[PDB]
């Protein structure tokens, strides 16, 4: 159960939950930051949850 | 030339199956020991042709 | 600034918060002179944004 | 008017920019770009 | 060389979707689409 719930945890990082990409560091170097952090906040949202 | 004819059959075909084939490589990003599962077109098994 | 653009990054930008506001109005009655009113200058280049 | 669409990292690029390549050294920790791709890293051969 | 386009002007308009003018001339493109057509002036809004 915990090696379970531990692994799909780290599957849930594949996840852009509505983002652009589902990987930070592609994002900063995509977009610029007073345009990009309309997106990141979607990721520390569902990231956080 | 065109219109002539050949000397076929009239088209009686069977429809054997393979039970495995299909699978192309659908990304050409490495991965190893991965139970990574794609939506793509594929080949079924046991398909008749 | 959130529209950025050349002109502006040459010669003059605002904070991304940009806290306050901005009004801009038609001088073509008086800035139009028929003479040329070229006193208005800006910088292209100065080595860097 | 110009319409310009392309993605970004799906297959083999063969676009870049003028971004101008450096040496390689491994066993390093060190940003590293390759194509677009980002972060920090220590790059070290690998038998796969 | 994306940055000698921008430092061009005279754009009716220019928003890029995903990118921007800075990061253009960074990251690799796998290849483009570079769709060229006319359209009269009102029209142009009524792309994107």
């Amino acid at each position: 159960q915990n090696a379970q719930a531990l692994n799909t945890l780290v599957k849930q990082l594949s996840s852009n939950f509505g983002a652009i990409s589902s990987v930070l560091n592609d994002i900063l170097s995509r977009l610029d930051p007073p345009e990009a952090e309309v997106q990141i906040d979607r990721l520390i949202t569902g990231r956080l949850q | 030339q065109c219109v002539n004819f050949t000397t076929r059959t009239q088209l009686p075909p069977a429809y054997t199956n393979s039970f495995t084939r299909g699978v192309y490589y659908p990304d050409k990003v490495f991965r190893s020991s991965v139970l990574h599962s794609t939506q793509d077109l594929f080949l079924p098994f046991f398909s008749n042709v | 600034p959130g529209q950025t653009g050349n002109i502006a990054d040459y010669n003059y930008k605002l904070p991304d918060d940009f806290t306050g506001c901005v009004i801009a109005w038609n001088s073509n009655n008086l800035d139009s002179k028929v003479g040329g009113n070229y006193n208005y200058l800006y910088r292209l280049f100065r080595k860097s944004n | 008017v110009v319409v310009l669409s392309f993605e970004l990292l799906h297959a083999p690029a063969t676009v870049c920019g003028p971004k101008k390549s450096t040496n390689l050294v491994k066993n390093k920790c060190v940003n590293f770009n390759f194509n677009g791709l980002t972060g920090t890293g220590v790059l070290t051969e690998s038998n796969k | 060389d994306y940055s000698v386009l921008y430092n061009s002007a005279s754009f009716s308009t220019f928003k890029c979707y995903g990118v921007s003018p800075t990061k253009l001339n960074d990251l690799c493109f796998t290849n483009v689409y570079a769709d060229s057509f006319v359209i009269r002036g009102d029209e142009v809004r009524q792309i994107a």
